[PDB]
RNA sequence: AAGUGUCUAAGGGCGCAUGGUGGAUGCCUUGGCAUCGAGAGCCGAUGAAGGACGUGGGAGGCUGCGAUAUGCCUCGG
RNA sequence: UAGACGGUGAGAGCCCGGUACGCGAAAACCCGGCACCUGCCUAGUAUCAAUUCCCGAGUAGCAGCGGGCCCGUGGAAUCCGCUGUGAAUCCGCCGGGACCACCCGGUAAGCCUAAAUACUCCUCGAUGACCGAUAGCGGAUUAGUACCGUGAGGGAAUGGUGAAAAGUACCCCGGGAGGGGAGUGAAAGAGUACCUGAAACCGUGUGCCUACAAUCCGUCAGAGCCUCCUUUUCCUCUCCGGAGGAGGGUGGUGAUGGCGUGCCUUUUGAAGAAUGAGCCUGCGAGUCAGGGACAUGUCGCAAGGUUAACCCGUGUGGGGUAGCCGCAGCGAAAGCGAGUCUGAAUAGGGCGACCCACACGCGCAUACGCGCGUGUGAAUAGUGGCGUGUUCUGGACCCGAA
RNA sequence: AUGCCGUGGUGUAAAGCGUGGCAGUGAGACGGCGGGGGAUAAGCUCCGUACGUCGAAAGGGAAACAGCCCAGAUCGCCGGC
RNA sequence: CGCGGCACAUCCACCUUGUGGUGGGUGUGGGUAGGGGAGCGUCCCUCAUUCAGCGAAGCCACCGGGUGACCGGUGGUGGAGGGUGGGGGAGUGAGAAUGCAGGCAUGAGUAGCGACAAGGCAAGUGAGAACCUUGCCCGCCGAAAGACCAAGGGUUCCUGG
RNA sequence: GGAGCUUGACUGCGAGACUUACAAGUCAAGCAGGGACGAAAGUCGGGAUUAGUGAUCCGGCACCCCCGAGUGGAAGGGGUG
């Protein structure tokens, strides 16, 4: 019973290549070189989605800091004040507010300033 | 085509009526002047195979 | 029919094909080494160079008698339950009931209370067998 | 005045459309391997096996054939 | 009594060659039968006295050296061979595992002997959970050829048009090959370099990015264009379309930022400046026999189980009881038996038999259980086949030495 | 001082023991702590720890970094501490 | 930690309450050598069934689906053998052995083109001429680059195409 | 250290433990027989302990009816030392 092992292998070849399309040079043409890249690419996606989440926090923080400085207040005391106020609002939508409605951001700043106690002593 | 039994094992080990194999001790065939009767009694008799090589011995006999 | 005919559940274990990738079993597959075992099977006898147990231990004492006529052993308790009515016990009858190897001489053991008063036409009875047979009321033969 | 400011593709990259090279896969077979059963189990100094040379109306080889030469005679199909 | 296969323009019982089945041999050969021919016997069978001879000769046997038989000169028989010596013919001689007395058996050194058994160059008929052109014999084709080698020897590649050649008339470019137009053709997207026609590779057309910018040549964010497309301002031309565009969503491309040291093997340890791979396609590496062994799961039976060789028959079924494992083991062995051995005995010890929520008869006990029997229904198992894993001898996972 | 054996409680999910089947390992490295060999030496070598990590563990930090610090990735999330 | 989706042990209550499963809770789930468990897929025989020249296999592109190996539909090419399920059996899955057979790449339109004897012009055949033919010059070996035999080769000699 | 008498520098066993990969090594109260010292109780299975040793096969001496290749014997083999 000779089986002619071409077909079964071709399923892998055409699948991996059609997914690997777009890669430069001997990456989107060669099965055995493409296969390497899918391994590296997918390990990269695996860690990059998580890093992406952290990255977006970094961006949101920077923008909040910018608007906060426009209202003459730091990010530190901003978050401290909002926590004291119980305003459990995430940094994503807070940074959104910074653009959609800067006045609302100013209002939240006044709330934080009022909620903050007096100084840096305890 | 057909299994062989190790002739030395068949000439040194004795299977009992159950799943046990015993070993003859005889470190007493060369010099017997310095050995006390205590030692020769330790060697006299027949001793069950220690469980540390039965998985090998049973295949050597069979 | 054949299209409803199925194997028994738990039987027909699939053959673990060995050298078919890392997810199936492995590249080295059992022989995960580079020494002798990787390339060939060492005789089970060889221990390493030191004297194996086959020469280390002393030769089993004694010999074997060539002229040893081994007798088949008949359980008197089996006689008790097999022939509760007694009457007569022949060797052909006992082998007809399958209690002893065919075409062989026999002996009688006494391990078992004998109540059947029956004479036994056979060979080589033990003294305790005579005690039990005469207890029942029978007679020993040879 | 000072500043913002698209547009170049010599020639490369990626992806589509369409061709070429190659003859893999699929399907097949003028062909082979391994077996059961049944025969024969020898040829040859009457010149064996196997070959060179040659033979056809038409160049060469294979199969057949031997100065009677891709054939002759006889009994049958 | 034909539905086996194959072919015919596609999957045919009824189209065809055939099959089932029945016929069929002048002549030759083989076999068998018949007749002729050839060839053996004018008995030694039986009862008996046992005077005499005979029953295979440089043989047997012995000794020495060797072979081989499980038998490695060893206590070494039987058998064979060589070398020296060297007997007897029934009150004999040799063998029955050194050897000797007794006992049973057969009469050597002379010849022949079919069947049962093994094998297949070759020739029949059939089969196939065998191959389908890098497989099968190396050889499907000018194959043991071309070719290599002083030579012995070594030893390739090349299959497929189409149902039918109907192998593209004729015309036009071109020296021709080649191509286009016509035409046959179901189809030329089947044209001799040809069924199907992938990839590497080459190249063209075109959407998009790129000439101040370094990073296994990716991933994730991610603007702007391109293409597809929904709603919609809007064109009112509306029985049409949706043009261009905002917004939304696919498929490409991707400015620019972040992150990030090829794969395999071997290594204490690798991105590698350790090795290996130019790429693509195809080929290829833990498998099998055996009434093997060990263990395990399922399936037959149930103190049994099971048949091998072999016979019958038509598919692989029915028979076949020789044998195997189990059933009682211990001991060097004799041997005896739930005991057995060492041992004066075992008081002890090696090995194996015997587990109750409990009644009845019975001794002991405050209660609780020791023991002989039946159960208040109390405690249990091997064997064979098919699988799985391992293992043994078999080339033994494959390739590779000098 | 720790550590070891055993014992009575508390606590704990599997960790242990015995008997079987089938393999691997049988070349270790570094750091911390005690040593010895050495030169008061070494990214040297040889020992012990129920001391750890790598080996066989990605991630964050040490600028870069198998062995140091924190921490043991089932998968997803444009959510937090 | 939170919010959802898979899985493995143990446990709670159930359906054939250790064969086998349903709802829920807790804990667990990095992993090479290695053990174990459960599967996909190519080919082939058989049984049931069945699409199929109103177009299968194979191949190509697209859109979808599955935790994964992988699968389906549509359209195109092609033009005759494949699907589903229960079973059986493997010459069964290649990314690597300085692997093999075949084809094509990079190197690259790079090197090299073969004694340090030398070619040139005209006319002409011819679609096309440095290289062929016929003339005129030049040059070279000339004890060899000349002229005859042997071995060897086996028609390579001449004509015509 | 010293003195008198002696030979347990024994026989057949030894539960149960340590130790250890295995082989191997090591200790063992107590019991039967028989004996020594001891008026007795009691000690004694070599040396205050640890070093003074060498697996298997084969061969040799003595002993034990264990077998005895048809039987009875023997060769030879087997068991104990």
């Amino acid at each position: 019973a000779r089986v002619k092992r071409a077909v079964n292998a071709h399923k892998k070849r055409r699948s991996i290549l059609k997914a690997s399309r777009g890669y430069r040079g001997q990456r989107s043409r060669l099965y055995r070189k493409a296969k390497e890249q899918q391994l590296h690419s997918l390990n990269y996606a695996y860690r990059d989605r998580r890093a992406r989440k952290g990255e977006f926090r970094k961006l949101w923080i920077a923008r909040i800091n910018a608007a906060a400085r426009l209202n003459d207040i730091t990010y530190n005391r901003l978050i401290q004040g909002l926590k004291a106020a119980g305003v459990e609002v995430d940094r994503k939508n807070l940074a959104d507010i910074a653009i959609s409605d800067p006045a609302a951001f100013t209002a939240l700043v006044d709330v934080a300033r009022a909620a903050l106690p007096e100084d840096v002593n305890a | 085509p057909k299994a062989k039994t190790h002739s030395g094992a068949s000439k040194r080990f004795r299977r009992t009526g159950t799943g046990k194999i015993v070993r003859q001790k005889a470190n007493r065939r060369h010099l017997l002047e310095h050995k006390p009767s205590t030692r020769t009694r330790r060697l006299d008799g027949r001793t069950v195979v220690a469980a540390n090589d039965t998985k090998r011995v049973t295949s050597l006999l069979n | 029919k054949l299209h409803d005919l199925r194997p028994a559940r738990g039987s027909k274990i699939a053959r673990t094909r060995v050298g078919r990738g890392d997810g199936s079993k492995g590249k080295t597959a059992g022989r995960g080494t580079k020494g002798t075992r990787a390339r060939k099977q060492v005789p089970v006898t060889f221990e390493g160079g030191q004297m194996p147990i086959h020469m280390r231990l002393p030769k089993l004492k004694g010999f074997r008698n060539r002229f040893r006529t081994e007798y088949e052993i008949v359980n008197v308790g089996d006689i008790n339950r097999l022939f509760p009515q007694g009457g007569a016990v022949g060797v052909d009858d006992l082998v007809a009931k399958g209690a002893v190897r065919k075409n062989a001489l026999v002996k009688v053991l006494g391990d078992g209370k004998l109540t059947a008063k029956v004479d036994v036409s056979a060979h080589k009875f033990s003294g305790s067998a005579r005690a039990k047979i005469t207890a029942a009321g029978g007679s020993a033969t040879e």
